C-alpha cells in the first residue's frame, strides 16, 4: 500500500458503467508529485493522508473481484504528517 | 453550479451519510437538509451537472444500507426558476 | 417446632454431634425496565428485588389509582418507515448507449421525468 | 439523588399517568416531559437509584394500559456529564 | 379545580367533539389542547372530582365514533404537585 | 477530533441510553440530540476515530434492547466541511 | 353564525378540496386549516346551522376520494365557550 | 370538605396502605387511624364527596389483597355534628 | 430514609424474627412495633428504597414459619405526607 | 449471653409454665413476658446459645399440654441492636 | 456507603470489565480485586445500597460476554463488622 | 470459645456471604479466610459450641446457591492443641 | 485411597464453559468492522 | 494514551505471542502480564484508542491458535479512575 494525500475530487461523466457510482479522488504522495486517481472506498476528505491498495486488491476493495480499479483508498491514517 | 441533487432518506443518519458522501465525491455545495416530517430527511446539494450526478450517485450508494435507507436520489440539471423559491439557499 | 438458627442447613453440616449462565439468555428475555433496572441477571444477596409475599408500590398499587377507558381507535401510521413498503410504480430503465456511466446494478438515481440516471 | 428514570409512551395521556404514578410511588422529581415526535412522549424523573427504580416500575405498570401504552422504561444510575446537556433540568 | 381529565384522540375533530362534550357536561375548565405528534391530540380539563368524572364520560362517549376515535380517556383526581408543572394552565 | 458518530433510535429513551453508553465508553463529546420526526431521534458524538468507533459500538449495544430500539449506528471518520454546517455543535 | 363544521382529511389536498367545496355550497366562513400532525389536516368552517350542515356535506362528498381521503366530517351547532379558545378565529 | 370516607381493615398494614392510597388518590385529608380491637383498624379521611369517593375506591382496592384485607369501605357525605365528637380530628 | 416496609405477623415471636432479619439484612431503622389487637403485631422499618426492599424480603422469608406466621409484607417507597402522622417514629 | 429465646403461648398459665421451665432448665435469664393481645403471651429469655437452646426445648415441652398451648418456640442467637429496642430488658 | 457488591469471574479480563462497568454505572468505589485461585477473580465494590445494586447489575451484564464469564453477582447490603477484616479496604 | 466452624466454598463470593451470615447469626469470631487453591476458599469462625453450630448452619444456608456454592460446612467443637498451629488466628 | 469429588477448575477445564451468545455489530461506517476474526469486545461486551 | 487493551489466554505461550503481536501492531505499552491462576494469563497494554484497537485485534488473531489459546480480547477506551488502581502501571 502507499501513503498519499487526497488533493481533490475527480469527475468523469463518461466513465464506464462498471465503475459504478463509486467516487474518484485525485491523490498524490506529496504536493508537487505525480498525481494518481483513486477510487475512494472510505469517504476521504481533501488533505487526508490515506492508504491506497495495489491492483488486484483494489478491485476487491472497490467492491468486486471484477471491478475496474487499480488504486483504491482503504483507510485514512489517523495521524500522519508527510 | 445551478444543478440540483437531492437524496431522501428515512432518518437523519442515512442523510448525513449521504451528504458526506456527496460532498466528498464531487464539488457540490450542500445547501440544505430538510426534515420533511414523518422521518423523512432530504439533503440537497447544488453544483455543475456532472458534479451533481456524481455526488448523488455516491451518496445514494452510501446511504442505501445505512439505517432505514434511501427513499430517493434525484438529479435535476436545469431547475426552473419557479422551483428555486422553494429550494434552500444555504444550509441551516 | 423449635424454629431458629438450628433448623437451617439440614444435610449440609458435618462434625456435628449427630454426624459423628447467571444472566438469562438475552434473546429469550426482554426486561420490563431496562438499564440499571434490568432483571436478566441473577444477583443474589440483599438486592432490591421484591418477591411474591411482598405487596405494594407497583402492580395494582399504581395501576388502580386513576380511572381510565381505552378505545379501539383507528390506527394508521404515516411515516417514512411505514411507507417503506408503499406500493411503487415500475422502476425506470435506461436504453441509452454511449458512455454514460450507466450503472444499472446500483441504487436508483432518477433524473427529470423520473428517468433512471 | 442523581439517577434518571424515563418512561416513554405513545401519547400524552399515558405519560401523564406515568409521571403521576412515578412521583407518587417514590422519591423522585419530574424533570421533564418531551414530545419526541410521532406520538412518543417521554417523561423523565430524577432521584436515588432505588427510588428511581421503584418509580419507574410503578409508572410502567400504571401507564401500560392507558391509551396506546408504554414503549420504554429505563433507569440510568449515574449520567455522564455530557448526557446531562441533552437532559431537561426542570419541567416546562 | 384539582382534578384532571384527559382525553386523547386521533385527529383534532374527535378532540373538539370531546372538549365540547366535556365542557358542556360538567363544570370543568379546558386547560389545554395538545398536538402530541403522530395525530394524537389530548384535550385536558380541570375541575372538581365529580365534575371531571362526568366530563370524561361525556367526552369519551362523544368522540368515540367521530373521526378516528378515542385512544384514551383518563381521570386523575389529585395530580402530584410535581406533575402540575408538565400540565397546561390555559388552552393555547 | 473530527470523527462523527451517530445513533438513531426509535424514541428518546433509547437515544439517551445510547448517548450515555457512548460518552462513558470513550472520549467523545455529545454534540447533539435531534428529533427527526416520526420518532426517530439521533444522538451525535464527535471525537477521534478510535474513540468514536468504541463509542458507537457501545452505544449500539446499550440501546438495542431499550424501547423500540436502534435504527442506525454510523461512524464517519473525517467529515467534510460542508457537512459540518448541518451538524450540531453543542447539545441544545 | 356560531355553528362549527369540521372536516379532517389525510393530507392537505383533500382538505383544500373540502374547504372549497364547503364554502361554495353554503354561507359558511373558513376560519381555519390546521395541521394536526401525522398527516391530518382539519379544515374548519363557522356559520349558521343549516348552512354549516350543507357545507360539511358538500365538503365531505367532494373530498372523499381526493387523495388519501376523509377522516371526519363533523358538525357542532353551538360550541361551548371554553372550546372557542381552541378553535381558530380567522384563517391563518 | 366535610364528607367522610372510612376504611376498615383487618390489621394495620392494610390500613396504612389504604391511607396512603386514599391520600394519594384524591384530595382528602387523613384524619385518623383507630384501633378497634380484635384486629380491626379504621382509617378515616375527610374531603369533598367526589374526592372522598375517588379516594375510598382507591383505598379499598389497595388494601383488599394486602394482608387480611378490607372489612369495610364507607362514605358519609355530610356528617352530623354529634358524630363529629367521636371522630378523630387530626391523624394520630 | 423515606421508604416504609411493614411486616405483620400473628404473634410477637414471628415479629421479632422478622425484625431481626430485616435489620440485619439491610440498613433500615425499626421505627415501630405495634400490637394491633387480635394478635396481629406489626413491625415497621424505614430506610432507603433498596434497603427496605431487601429487608422486607428477608423478614418475610424468616417469619413465614415462625409461630403463626406472616400476614403481610408491604413496602411503600414514599408515603404521602399525611400518612406520616399515623406512622410510628421510634420503637417502644 | 446475647441470644434470645422466645415462647409464645395462648394464655398466661402456659407462659408462666414455660418461663419457669426455661429458667430452671438452663442458664437463661428471663427478660420479659408480654401480652401480645388476642391471648398470645410471649415470654422471653436471654442467655448463651447452648443454654437458650436447652431452655427453649424445655419450655416448649412443658407448656405444650398446659392450657391452650404453644404457638411458637424460637431461638435467635445474635440479636441486632435495633431489635433490642423492642425487647423487654427486665421482667415485670 | 457500606453495601458491598461483588462480581466473581473466570479470568481477569472479564473482571476488569466488570469493575469498569460497575464504577461507571454507579457511585460505588472499588475496594478490591482478588485472585482466588483456579482462575476466579473477584472484584468488590462498596457504595450505598441502590448504587451497589445498579452497579452490580451493570457489571454483570458487561462481563457475562467477556471471556469465560461471570460466576457470581452478589450484594450484601449491611455487612457485619467482622467480615470487614476479610474484605479489602483499598484495591491493590 | 474454642469451637471451630469452617465453611469451604468454591470462590470468594460464596465465602464472603457465608462469613457474613455466620457472623450475623451468632457470637462467633471470623478468625480466618484462606485461599486453598483451585478456587476453594475456607472461612473459619471460632466461638462456643452452640454459637458455632448456629453460625455454620446459617452460613451454609447462605452460600449454597451463591456462586459455585458450598463445598463443605463443618464444626469441630474442641480442636487439638496441635491443630491450633495450623489454624489462622486473625483474619489477615 | 479415598474417593474424592474433582471439579477441576482451570483455564483448560473452562475451555468449554457454557457461554452467553457472542456479540455482533450492527454498526456501519468504515470501522475495520471485521466479522471473521477472533472476538474482540469493547466496553459492555460489544463486538469490536 | 489511556485506553486499555487486554488479552487473556490459556497458558503463557499464547500470551507472550499476543503481547508481541500487540506491541508490534501499534504504538502501545505493555504495562502488565498477570498470572491469574489456573493457567489464565493476562497481558495488558495501554495507548490511544486506535492504537489499542489495532493492537488488540492483531494480538488476538495471533494467539488464537497458539497453545490452548485466547480466552478474551478486550478494549476499553476510557477507564474509570477507580479501575486504574487495579491495573498494572509497568510490567514487572
Amino acid at each position: 500500500m502507499k501513503i498519499m494525500q487526497v488533493e481533490k475530487t475527480l469527475v468523469s461523466t463518461n466513465r464506464i458503467a462498471d465503475m459504478g457510482h463509486k467516487p474518484l479522488l485525485v491523490v498524490w504522495e506529496k504536493p508537487g508529485a505525480p498525481r494518481q486517481v483513486a477510487v475512494d472506498a472510505i469517504g476521504c476528505i481533501p488533505g487526508d493522508w490515506v492508504l491506497c491498495v495495489g491492483s488486484s486488491a483494489a478491485r476487491e476493495a472497490a467492491g468486486s473481484k471484477s471491478y475496474p480499479s487499480d488504486l483504491t483508498i482503504i483507510g485514512i491514517i489517523d495521524q500522519w504528517n508527510g | 453550479g445551478i444543478a440540483l441533487g437531492m437524496i431522501e432518506t428515512r432518518g437523519l443518519v442515512p442523510a448525513i451519510e449521504a451528504a458526506d458522501a456527496m460532498t466528498k465525491a464531487a464539488e457540490v455545495r450542500l445547501v440544505g437538509r430538510q426534515f420533511v416530517g414523518g422521518g423523512y430527511v432530504t439533503v440537497l446539494v447544488r453544483g455543475e451537472t456532472g458534479a451533481v450526478n456524481a455526488a448523488v450517485r455516491a451518496g445514494a450508494d452510501a446511504c442505501e444500507r445505512v439505517g432505514d435507507g434511501l427513499v430517493a436520489a434525484h438529479i435535476i440539471a436545469r431547475v426552473h426558476s419557479e422551483v428555486e423559491n422553494i429550494l434552500p439557499k444555504a444550509p441551516q | 417446632r423449635i424454629t431458629g438458627p438450628g433448623m437451617l442447613a439440614t444435610g449440609l453440616i458435618t462434625g456435628t454431634p449427630e454426624f459423628r449462565l447467571v444472566c438469562a439468555p438475552r434473546s429469550d428475555q426482554m426486561d420490563r425496565v431496562s438499564g440499571e433496572g434490568k432483571e436478566r441477571c441473577h444477583i443474589t444477596g440483599d438486592d432490591w428485588s421484591v418477591n411474591k409475599h411482598i405487596t405494594g408500590t407497583a402492580g395494582q398499587w399504581a395501576s388502580g389509582r386513576n380511572p381510565s377507558m381505552r378505545g379501539n381507535a383507528r390506527v394508521v401510521e404515516t411515516s417514512a418507515f411505514a411507507n417503506r413498503n408503499v406500493p411503487k410504480p415500475e422502476k425506470p430503465g435506461s436504453k441509452i448507449t454511449g458512455s454514460s456511466g450507466n450503472d444499472t446494478q446500483g441504487s436508483l438515481i432518477t433524473y427529470s421525468g423520473g428517468a433512471r440516471g
